[PDB]
């Protein structure tokens, strides 16, 4: 065959980014996390987005024989099983058949978190059970609000940087799109003196200590280090080490020049 | 000169963008002839101008349905963009108007049919054939992007073939003016960029990704990311891992690895040299960019068309009436239209 | 002893075959409860004996539809064979009768469901599990064949699982008594032997081919010959080329190359030593043939059944009434029934 | 996916085997033959079955715009295009689309020759054209009647054979099922003296000459030769050669023993 079927357009509800906490036991929360770790939409989330998402999942109790969802019945909800047994049933022409079952674990409806998706199956509880549910509108907002926040500003980190002060708005956003994040535990070596200068760093949280073959700098939230990588490709003059648990933004200088050209060029404008 | 040309398109666009057209025709001036297309949102109707005898493709949107889907601005974007842009490969808006039930947009009729139909019938296009079409999109995106417009729905279904075998890009439902970053998950599953799927916020780079999907689909006859379940297609897109057919040329493959790049620090269209990385790329060595723009090049394929108003290049749909309620609906939601 | 057993089944069969049962019940003696199955030909209805409270699976055939399809003898074969045979793995006929519109055959109700359902839900059966079921078919074919009966419709859909997890073979629509060669193209596409496809004329060997398809489908979870178009499936069957899954044991593969043999001078079941080539084959080394026949072996799977008349092991079909016309139809065509 | 869809039973019309000639030019007949040579149902037919099949195909003329067949409209007929252009059109949900076209050649509906098969497409003539048609009932009968004839008897060839006279009926049919056929042109060596004795032969048509290191036998219709292969595995004592165009039945002795055991065993009964 059916190569002549057109691909339909899809579209979620508008939300312009420019509170909900459903309590759960620690164990429920661990199992919920573990069930979502390989699901496309969850697996790349940072710890803070994941945590808000789990916060927002609501409890759904079901009695034996209850329909958790019905075939063709709108997909605005994703579900993870907390406990209970369930039968999976599909009606096709035709004919209604039991196609499988869940035993105290499983999840379904993830496509609903992207756009409206009528369920392809009817799922029925075959014992008392419970599930964690999540809307699409609730999920979207959490993700979009959080990312819009990590931008605008992530920069203002970026724009407080002396070397980057002559960046235009659009060019700064290109850097915001891709700037990476790294986490370190107390006493990890972030930068080693004498090593290739591959990138620069901005401290998001925690404290970084700069030392040289001798303490020459202490770096707190909003401060950059390794920034000489932008203007010279000489070996690192200093080492850097995490004081406490440290989270840094990290930008590779090659990637930076692919997007924008040499930094000195931006610094010799007006 | 491309600079001085684009500096000027911009001048012209901003002037029309500032003050938009409204109610430049009405339903009773047209005869409905035949449904040309339907989709996730409204449809398209061959119509005949009662007086001039001219044929047009009239897009119809039901206000209540748009409201329910929360598609209101998309509809206002589409109309407001279409009346302000002007480029050889963009289908022109002739008239727009509304009534108690519907919004209407009357475009020029392009009789050659969707590239989808032709592509599916032949199987796939030879590289020079696919290259002819790609060059038009490249130039259309350059034009749209210089105005801060993104298109967001590139696919063969949305490209119409005209009487000369040139492309007319058609449905601007998802088009939008973005100066910063935008967030709506929309498009067509096979054509979605990673950043749309994962809600990272995004601008121009998604169109260049989609150009890579399109080119790949023209030369191969099927899109690079496909599967049983949509969620599975997304997984592949986000891995961004792609297999090429043994018949793809090395230059084609090199271009598609640069377009279908998950990493934005490496995606063609998004780097320091912008669109020139694509224009100067070698798969495009034999492309005369000014000549394509002037439609002086010779099309690899001319559609067969009999008389005006002939619809043989289009599929046949269930014909449903255009219903106009005696009660005005959602009048305020659409006051700007 | 297998000889002296079979010499005797034959004696018993010939006596019942000579003088058949007729009108041993009537429709108003049963309550219709639920449709258990439909197919290319009539359906099957759970029914309750009003008086005894016993449940049965009643097969229903519409005379006019049988007549139109030219299925008349198939229907007379099925009834006449079912009332004369007797074996532990064959569903028993309890009653048969007709009325103005329909033919009826009332079988014992087997509540475990079709092997198809279970096979599709689990995916595939382990070799010892598949071997348990295969052994029952092997013995059923030996019994049927010694009476010159061929079955012609082996498939998971037609094997019912009883309360002990033993097989009950059910639908005898295509079964026939053939002393020579026969010619009807019938069966199920995936299960057709080459000689049926090519109209060469054929007897017992087609069932052994089908046994190979069945075993392969149990152990793998899908049949050896499959494709988009049916004509394509036939092409593969006739080439008889087969790919085995990497998990198939060497003994399993050796058995399936001997069963799925296009060349009749090499097909197991058809050679000098007959069925013994299969029984003495090594995939069957650990099979106790007398013990299987006596249902003394322990089933690898017992169906879950609640009360009598429970239908949870069966799918749900559109319920249609049993219509009985005031006019008798095709009375002469079915006089023997 | 849809692994839960049952495989439906199929069944052609009964025909118990125990006239139609539609004239066509030599060229039409050659092109028709060439169009059917790779089609499953035709490709194994012997020259005489093929010839009767071609004989039986009827002429169908079509006017421009005429529907040759309609989607969902019963498949009891197979069609080969003799001349003309055609459009192929399928309606799917939904939507009617042109899916392809034929240009003065092509064929469709072969599955209909096996059992009733509603067509999956509507085919429309886009010029004046013509086709060759063939029913399923007509085709079946030709094939079944002919094979039933080549059996019952093919044997009676087999049963006139001294070594095989003690074969029981069922055992003779097992040999009829598989006995092969071979064709030779004038002066071809069928059997070479001194070679492995692999099989025996029955002359169906023509004349075979047996010679030895010297003419010792002439073999006509119904006569066997090479039959010593059944009782001894010594090298051929004589050569055999075709006189004119010769058609022989040929049975391999190994295959024979797989089915039946050693021939001498059958000959030492009663």
């Amino acid at each position: 065959i059916n190569r002549f079927t057109r691909r339909a357009s899809v579209c979620a509800e508008a939300y312009n980014p420019d509170r909900i906490i459903h309590p759960k036991t620690d164990d429920q929360r661990n199992r919920l996390q573990e069930a979502c770790k390989d699901i496309l939409l969850f697996k790349n989330l940072d710890p803070e987005q994941m945590s808000q998402v789990l916060d927002a999942m609501f409890e759904k109790l079901v009695k034996e024989g209850e329909h958790v969802i019905d075939q063709g019945d709108d997909g605005d909800n994703f579900y993870v099983i907390d406990r209970g047994t369930f039968d999976i049933y599909v009606k096709c022409d035709g004919v209604g058949r039991c196609v499988g079952n869940y035993d105290n674990r499983g999840s379904f409806g993830e496509l609903a978190l992207m756009y409206n998706t009528p369920k392809a199956a009817t799922i029925t509880a075959t014992s008392p059970g419970a599930l964690w549910g999540l809307d699409r509108v609730t999920f979207r907002r959490i993700i979009v609000k959080n990312n819009a926040k990590k931008r605008k500003m992530y920069e203002s980190f970026i724009e407080s940087l002396p070397f980057l002060k002559s960046l235009e708005v659009s060019e700064r956003l290109k850097v915001v799109d891709v700037i990476g994040t790294k986490v370190y535990n107390d006493g990890e070596q972030i930068i080693a003196q004498g090593d290739l200068a591959d990138s620069f760093f901005i401290v998001e949280s925690g404290e970084v200590k700069i030392t040289m073959k001798v303490e020459i700098a202490r770096c707190f939230r909003g401060q950059y280090f390794g920034e000489l990588a932008l203007v010279t490709n000489k070996p690192r003059a200093a080492s850097a080490h995490a004081i406490g648990t440290v989270k840094c933004l990290a930008m590779d200088v090659q990637a930076f020049e692919r997007l924008l050209g040499p930094c000195m060029e931006i610094m010799k404008r007006n | 000169s491309v600079k001085e040309f684009l500096a000027k398109a911009k001048e012209d666009f901003l002037k029309k963008w500032e003050t938009p057209s409204q109610n430049t025709a009405q339903l009773d001036q047209f005869d409905r002839i035949k449904t040309l297309g339907t989709g996730s949102f409204g449809r398209v109707m061959l119509v005949k101008h009662k007086e001039s005898g001219n044929h047009y493709a009239m897009k119809i949107l039901d206000k209540q349905k748009v409201v329910k889907l929360k598609q209101i601005e998309h509809t206002l974007n589409e109309k407001r963009i279409l009346q302000a842009v002007n480029f050889p490969f963009l289908v022109k808006l002739e008239f727009s108007f509304k009534d108690n039930s519907n919004l209407y947009m009357v475009m020029e009729y392009v009789a050659g049919g969707e590239m989808f139909s032709h592509l599916r019938r032949i199987g796939r296009f030879s590289e020079p054939h696919a290259r002819f079409y790609a060059a038009q999109i490249v130039l259309t995106f350059e034009y749209l992007h210089s105005l801060d417009l993104i298109y967001r729905d590139l696919k063969p279904e949305n490209l119409l073939i005209d009487q000369q075998g040139y492309i007319q890009v058609t449905d601007f439902g998802f088009a939008k003016r973005v100066k910063g970053r935008t967030w709506t998950l929309c498009g067509t599953p096979e054509y979605l960029a990673p950043e749309i799927i994962l809600s990272k916020g995004y601008n121009k780079a998604v169109d260049w990704w989609a150009l890579g999907v399109l080119i790949y689909e023209m030369a191969a006859g099927y899109p690079p990311f496909f599967a049983d379940q949509p969620i599975q297609i997304y997984e592949k897109i986000v891995s961004g891992k792609v297999r090429f057919p043994s018949h793809f040329s090395s230059d084609l493959k090199d271009l598609l690895r640069n377009l279908l790049q998950v990493d934005l620090t490496k995606r063609f269209g998004n780097l320091k040299n912008g669109v020139n990385d694509i224009k100067n790329h070698k798969w495009f060595a034999t492309t005369d960019w000014i000549a394509i723009y002037q439609r002086k090049v010779e099309a690899p394929f001319i559609p067969k068309f009999k008389g005006p108003g002939d619809t043989s290049n289009f599929d046949d749909y269930e014909e449903e009436e255009i219903r106009v309620s005696i009660n005005e609906k959602c009048g305020k939601e659409f006051t700007e239209f």
